[PDB]
């Protein structure tokens, strides 16, 4: 209920009973509780796989290995046509239980057999906790995907190209940075748009 | 088609002498009644010819499936050194350990005595939590167990699910036999079975068996 | 350090699965539970099977230290011809007849068939009498007679007594697998023991045991 403008309001299908219900939704996308059922497991998967990939894409440019854009380019591994056919099978096997399980139980888990936990972790109110680290982390994955873009270097070497150096090299002072700066003051000055729809009811 | 019962199709079909022994009759895969020597009659010793069939017929097909697989796929588009299983188990000794998929990237084993430590401790582990359970839920069935080890839900269905298990026992035994063939002819001829497959399909009848007969003579 | 009780030292320790087989719970030495098959529930055959048992390890510890002394002593400042337990039972054929200790003042065995008959003789003598009892006291005891054996006097205190049995057994377990290995070796590579002990000791990882393993290789 700490609201994404800090005083706002609420619109009026995400009340607090969400996870992450911060109450931003402007476009009136989930206005159904059936593509809610829907779009919180596209959360939490669209997420969850983002948080799978960002620890390959910092490991892979912290050790050595040739950068991510280029990754599958040149290829030492084996039969290019294949085992694309291997990662069809196996997948479509697993989807099938991932659908299954979602549709049977409610809007939780996934694995062939069971809601997976192994362990006695966390079935709690932590799951704010990952959906919460999930909506960080697909935020990362952009960044990355555009410095596979203007700049060309990895994550980490930009990471040193500014995050040891002043302000003088960032996005506004670079290729794609007069659309960011008007972005960002339109951005700004919206909310205070969305008071003025509210102010005069 | 009746398995589970009296009318099942029993050893010799037509011939069937339907006098069969009272001791099997129906209610388990498998039972085809052929019993010529009868080291079966007792009915915990059965229980344990049942689970060790079982045992032996899954280990069987899994040897099966991998003594089909690789010379095929190093045959297709790949390359593994000596596919033929014969040297495959030696293939760690021969120049750079045992690289899998013929590939400088992949396990690359140098040392078989390593293998050879890991492999008789997680063999142990599995086996005799194979025997009084454990993980994943601990063991209440010796035969087939039901926790999670079907993660798709194949057996909720009784009657089809007993399909399933006249498939199984009827493909160990499909592969028991034909890896007794595997055996021999990795003893007889010693190449590739494949490379037999092969061969014969290129010569159907003028190789058969019997230029192979002349080998093992006394003397 | 509890044998005798249910806090033995188990076949897998601390993965011991405490649900024993009931048919042994300590109460007799060697009991280490482990009974994968149990070939022995009935418990006049386990009777059998623990007084076998301890014939073979008494049979085993003999023939052990048999394989470990006269090479060294030939080895240290003595010589036999062959010392090696390969061809010193062929030693009676070679020149002069078994002479012991390389001496042509000691046993010089010329005829093998004296020995053989003589030894039929002793042999089923000592068997019949160690089974039946006989000479120096009647048996009563088939598994640890307590008669004039132990000249000593050994076997007054028990607890210490059976921790000798404890010994006893497990030295003759590792006695029969050490043997295991002789013979192993006699078939592998064919040479002494001794000889690749100290050849191991020159050579820990060049010549370990797959120098030997492409051998037997069927072709
Ligand atoms: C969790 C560790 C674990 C692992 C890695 C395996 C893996 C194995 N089990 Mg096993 N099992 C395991 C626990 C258990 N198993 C079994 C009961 C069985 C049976 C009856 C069989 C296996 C078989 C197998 C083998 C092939 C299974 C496909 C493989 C060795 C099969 C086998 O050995 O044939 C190849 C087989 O028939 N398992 C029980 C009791 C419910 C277990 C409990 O912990
Ligand atoms: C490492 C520890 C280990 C332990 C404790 C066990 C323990 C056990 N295993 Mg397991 N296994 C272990 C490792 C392994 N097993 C297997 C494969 C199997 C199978 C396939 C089976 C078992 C079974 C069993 C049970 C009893 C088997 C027995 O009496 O053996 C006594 C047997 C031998 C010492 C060797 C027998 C060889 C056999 C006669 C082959 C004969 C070959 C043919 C005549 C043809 C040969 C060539 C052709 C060309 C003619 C027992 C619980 C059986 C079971 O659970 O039944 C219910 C069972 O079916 N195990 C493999 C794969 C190599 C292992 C690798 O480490
Ligand atoms: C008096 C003649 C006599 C001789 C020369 C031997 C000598 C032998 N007994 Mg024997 N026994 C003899 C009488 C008897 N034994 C036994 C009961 C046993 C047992 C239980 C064992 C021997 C064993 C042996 C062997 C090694 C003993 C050390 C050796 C063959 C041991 C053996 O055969 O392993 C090498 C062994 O375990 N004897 C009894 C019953 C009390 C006897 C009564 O006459
Ligand atoms: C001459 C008459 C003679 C008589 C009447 C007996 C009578 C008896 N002996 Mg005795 N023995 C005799 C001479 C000798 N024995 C022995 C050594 C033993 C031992 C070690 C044991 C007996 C035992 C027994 C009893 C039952 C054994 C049996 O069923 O054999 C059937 C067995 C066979 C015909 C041969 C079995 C060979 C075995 C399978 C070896 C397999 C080898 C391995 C697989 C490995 C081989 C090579 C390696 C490299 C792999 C029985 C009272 C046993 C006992 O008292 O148990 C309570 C016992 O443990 N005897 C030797 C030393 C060579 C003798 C020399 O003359
Ligand atoms: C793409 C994956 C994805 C999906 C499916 C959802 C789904 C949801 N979010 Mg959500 N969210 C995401 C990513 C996602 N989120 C990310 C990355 C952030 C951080 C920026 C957030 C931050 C967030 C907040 C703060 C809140 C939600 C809420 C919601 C729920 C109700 C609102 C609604 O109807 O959304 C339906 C939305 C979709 C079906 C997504 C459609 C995708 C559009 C069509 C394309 C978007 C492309 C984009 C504009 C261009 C790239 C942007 C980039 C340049 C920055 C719904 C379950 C609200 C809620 O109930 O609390 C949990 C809420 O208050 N989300
Ligand atoms: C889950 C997402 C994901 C995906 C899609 C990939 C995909 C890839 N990774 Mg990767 N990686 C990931 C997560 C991921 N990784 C994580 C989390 C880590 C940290 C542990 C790594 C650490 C890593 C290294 C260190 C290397 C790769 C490599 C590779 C490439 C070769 C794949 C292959 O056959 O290697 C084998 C992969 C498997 C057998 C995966 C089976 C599970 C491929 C593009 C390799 C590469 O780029 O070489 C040119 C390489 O050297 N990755
Ligand atoms: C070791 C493997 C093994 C074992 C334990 C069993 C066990 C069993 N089978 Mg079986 N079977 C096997 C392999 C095996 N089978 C194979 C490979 C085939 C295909 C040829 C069959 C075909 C078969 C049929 C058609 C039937 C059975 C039946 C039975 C049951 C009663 C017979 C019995 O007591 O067998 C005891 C078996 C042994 C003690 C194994 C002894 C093995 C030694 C080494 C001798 C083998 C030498 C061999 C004859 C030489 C040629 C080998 C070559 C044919 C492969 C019992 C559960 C009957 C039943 O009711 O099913 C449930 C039945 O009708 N079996
Ligand atoms: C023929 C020799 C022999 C015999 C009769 C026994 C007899 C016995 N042992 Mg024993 N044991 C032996 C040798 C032998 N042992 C050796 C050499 C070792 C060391 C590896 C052990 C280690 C051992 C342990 C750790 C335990 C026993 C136990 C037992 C008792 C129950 C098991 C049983 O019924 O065995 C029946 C045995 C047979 C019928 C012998 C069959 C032999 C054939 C040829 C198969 C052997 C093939 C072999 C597996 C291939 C590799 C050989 C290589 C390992 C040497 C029983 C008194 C258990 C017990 O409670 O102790 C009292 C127990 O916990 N034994
Ligand atoms: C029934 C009856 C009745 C009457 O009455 C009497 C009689 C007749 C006696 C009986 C019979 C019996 C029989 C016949 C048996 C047989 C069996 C078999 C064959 C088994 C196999 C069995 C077999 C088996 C297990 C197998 C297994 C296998 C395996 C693991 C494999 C492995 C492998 C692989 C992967 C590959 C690589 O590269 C190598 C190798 C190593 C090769
Ligand atoms: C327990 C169980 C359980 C489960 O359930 C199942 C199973 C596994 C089957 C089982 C097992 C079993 C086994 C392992 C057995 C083994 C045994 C042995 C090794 C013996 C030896 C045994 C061995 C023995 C006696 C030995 C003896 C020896 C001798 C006399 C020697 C002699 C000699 C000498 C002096 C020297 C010279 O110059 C020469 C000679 C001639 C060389």
């Amino acid at each position: 209920r700490p609201m994404w403008y800090p005083g706002a309001t609420a619109p009026a299908h995400l009340d607090g009973s969400m996870l992450g219900d911060y109450g931003f939704d402007p476009l009136r996308l989930g206005v159904n509780k059936d593509n809610l059922k829907w779009f919180r497991e596209a959360e939490l998967t669209n997420g969850r796989w983002a948080m799978a990939a960002v620890v390959g894409i910092l490991f892979t440019d912290a050790v050595g290995l040739p950068k991510f854009w280029t990754a599958g380019a040149e290829k030492y591994a084996l039969d290019n046509q294949t085992l694309a056919l291997i990662e069809v099978a196996v997948f479509a096997v697993l989807e099938g239980k991932r659908y299954e399980i979602y549709k049977k139980t409610g809007e939780t888990g996934f694995l062939s057999f069971a809601p997976f936990d192994p362990m006695g972790m966390k079935s709690e109110e932590m799951k704010l906790k990952e959906l919460k680290n999930g909506r960080l982390a697909m935020l990362a994955f952009l960044g990355f995907c555009s410095q596979a873009a203007v700049y060309g270097k990895g994550p980490i070497e930009t990471l040193q190209l500014h995050l040891a150096d002043p302000g003088h090299n960032n996005i506004y002072t670079s290729s794609v940075g007069p659309e960011t700066a008007v972005t960002v003051a339109v951005l700004c000055v919206l909310p205070m748009i969305i008071e003025a729809t509210k102010t005069l009811n | 088609i009746e398995f589970y019962g009296p009318n099942r199709a029993k050893w010799l079909g037509p011939y069937s002498e339907n006098a069969t022994p009272a001791y099997l009759t129906g209610e388990f895969p498998g039972d085809y009644g052929w019993d010529t020597a009868g080291l079966s009659a007792d009915p915990e010793t059965f229980k344990r010819y049942r689970e060790l069939e079982l045992i032996h017929a899954r280990w069987a097909m899994l040897g099966a499936l991998g003594c089909i697989t690789p010379e095929l796929l190093a045959k297709s588009g790949t390359q593994f050194g000596e596919a033929v299983w014969f040297k495959a188990g030696a293939q760690i000794f021969s120049e750079g350990g045992l690289d899998y998929l013929g590939n400088p990237s992949l396990v690359h084993a140098q040392n078989i005595v390593a293998t050879l430590a890991v492999q008789v401790i997680l063999m142990g582990l599995v086996e005799g939590y194979r025997v009084n359970g454990g993980p994943a839920g601990e063991g209440l069935d010796p035969l087939y167990p039901g926790e999670s080890f079907d993660p798709l839900g194949l057996a909720d269905d009784p009657d089809t699910f007993a399909e399933l298990k006249v498939k199984e026992i009827k493909n160990g035994r499909l592969a028991m036999f034909s890896m007794f063939g595997f055996f021999v002819q990795a003893i007889v001829t010693g190449k590739g079975p494949i490379q037999n497959l092969d061969d014969h399909l290129s010569n159907p009848t003028v190789n058969n068996a019997f230029a192979f007969a002349t080998k093992f003579t006394p003397s």
